[PDB]
């Protein structure tokens, strides 16, 4: 459900920068990055990344557990419109099916394979 | 805008 | 154009000192100060403020001024979204019509009438 | 990053 950018910054200047950023940077995607409000995981210090496109959904979880400090008995699930994704997909085409109106992908963590229960 | 990209690497 | 307050906080985290700091000082507004670029002034040494909401713009210009040292035939002016506010509004109603999604408000300073 | 606290 809520994802912090959202509220953060007006959809008006997201989605106007979701579509200059698509021109500048033809090779990556845009994506936002949160903790779900009930996972009991680090926050991130950024949430906001241009991610290549042929990277998998498997290497770009890899990078965000690094960049979350986690222990490796530490969980992680990401959540993408309320699912799990598969991690062979590459990011790209996860992008494209999944993007919001705004023009940017938004993952949601947590340490629990349930979202926002 | 506002809010800086992490621009990872390719 | 561009604070430097803003390269250094990710929006994320002068946004957290934003909003934890309105609940906390509820008759204060958090206020960045910096020197415009081709400002011929001296730097100020802190750049950011809690500055009581019914202060005048006109109080602050003159707490500004004694900050950086200026003699008083020097002058200054400050910018807030390009325009040079009128002495006359409270820090408070400059805020509230001015602030940043960080719930900050910017201020430039300058000794020209023009910026950037 | 700490704030300088003006009085009225
Ligand atoms: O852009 O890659
Ligand atoms: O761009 O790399
Ligand atoms: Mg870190
Ligand atoms: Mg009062
Ligand atoms: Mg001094």
């Amino acid at each position: 459900m809520k994802f912090q950018y959202k509220e953060d910054h007006p959809f008006e200047y997201r989605k106007k920068e979701g579509e200059k950023i698509r021109k500048k940077y033809p090779d990556r995607v845009p994506v936002i990055v949160e903790k779900a409000p009930k996972a009991r995981v680090p926050d991130l210090d950024k949430r906001k990344y241009l991610v290549p496109s042929d990277l998998t959904v498997g290497q770009f979880y890899f990078l965000i557990r690094k960049r979350i400090h986690l222990r490796p008995e530490d969980a992680l699930f990401f959540f993408v419109n309320n699912t799990i994704p598969p991690t062979s997909a590459t990011m790209g085409q996860l992008y494209e099916d999944n993007h919001e109106e705004d023009y940017f992908l938004y993952v949601a963590y947590s340490d629990e394979s349930v979202y926002g229960k | 805008e506002d809010e800086d990209f992490e621009i990872l690497s390719l």
